[PDB]
């Protein structure tokens, strides 16, 4: 529904941000 | 109060889960157990797995034992969650993969987007959640029991998503598993607890065989390598921890705990230039012992700290 598009984008950004060492 | 205590992948952080939440402690000094984080918004936390010293943590609560939560703990945000068909027994992670262990199956997630990349189905029953995951990106292996009645280890490549080997490690079922920091050595123990073996990974050649002074049988609950791979500690439901030195059969050093029977977790960490054995015990204390890497022998107690802060 392309709402998956921005949520997946936010997901990947948030996981990368959290994993930053 | 306390339900869980464990060390992160490079022994820089101690996690303590309790009925009211969880805490992280740094492990960079000896005089005090320095709290670096406390959470009180999640009750009955039974698994807390940090990714090195990053802000990413995987949490499981007894309120929802089939649900994994991935959070940014400093910001206090839930990033995403995932629910499985049965209770989560263990969670392991490294910079590329997150592994969830159920009794009968294993889930391999990409930690960059939390997608399931592979599901290992119908494993031999693993009620203890026994598994190990390499912290090294180039040798990114998962180890788990290949049998519930024999001590066979399945070795699985979590990058290429393929089996690499099956190692007949012990005659009795496995009790403990640990990778060294390079991911090229795997330490193993069985329910008899009389022999600790080390195998090369993925080749499966037996490299070391250590005897815990023989005697009677113990329930080994923790194996841990030092970061340089030279030392391997083995603790159990008894008062003795054995430390083996991987030089070209018996313990190089020992520590005598002040209790007999509590479950505990050990790690070998260098703190302020001195190698130490850290023991997190179910009696609610963290014990710190000094290891002499040249002489060995019995290790003296340096500090003991309350796990509750």
């Amino acid at each position: 529904e392309k709402d998956s598009r921005r949520r997946q984008a936010r997901l990947q950004k948030e996981l990368a941000e959290a994993a930053k060492e | 109060q306390l339900l869980f205590a464990n060390f992160n992948q490079d022994n820089t952080s101690l996690a303590v889960g309790s009925k009211s939440g969880y805490k992280f402690f740094s492990l960079s000094s000896v005089d005090k157990l320095e709290q670096i984080y406390e959470c009180t918004d999640t009750e009955d936390v039974c698994i807390v797995e940090r990714l090195f010293s990053s802000s990413l943590v995987a949490i499981v609560s007894l309120k929802a034992p089939r649900k994994l939560k991935v959070c940014h703990f400093k910001k206090g945000t839930e990033i995403c969650n995932y629910s499985y068909s049965n209770t989560i027994l263990a969670v392991k992670l490294n910079r590329q993969r997150l592994i969830v262990c159920l009794e009968e199956s294993l889930y391999i997630h990409n930690i960059r987007d939390m997608k399931v990349l592979h599901t290992i189905r119908e494993t031999p029953p693993n009620p203890a959640g026994l598994c190990a995951l390499s912290i090294n990106n180039d040798n990114c292996y998962l180890a788990y029991p290949g049998s519930a009645t024999i001590g066979e280890v399945q070795v699985f490549d979590t990058i290429n998503l393929r089996a690499a080997n099956m190692i007949p490690a012990h005659d009795s079922p496995l009790a403990a598993l640990a990778f060294d920091a390079s991911g090229t050595k795997l330490a193993t123990a069985s329910e008899k607890g009389t022999v600790i073996r080390v195998f090369s990974i993925p080749e499966g050649q037996k490299l070391f065989e250590f005897r815990r002074g023989v005697k009677r049988c113990v329930s080994i609950c923790s194996l841990a390598f030092s970061m340089d791979g030279m030392f391997l500690s083995a603790s159990s439901n008894t008062e003795t921890v054995h430390i083996f030195k991987l030089e070209t059969g018996r313990a190089f050093a020992t520590v005598r705990l002040p209790f007999c029977g509590h479950k505990n977790i050990c790690s070998l960490a260098t703190i302020q230039k001195i190698p130490r054995l850290l023991v997190g015990a179910a009696d609610g204390y963290l014990y710190m012992y000094n290891l002499d890497p040249q002489e060995g022998g019995e290790c003296a107690l340096m500090k003991q700290h309350r796990l509750d802060g």
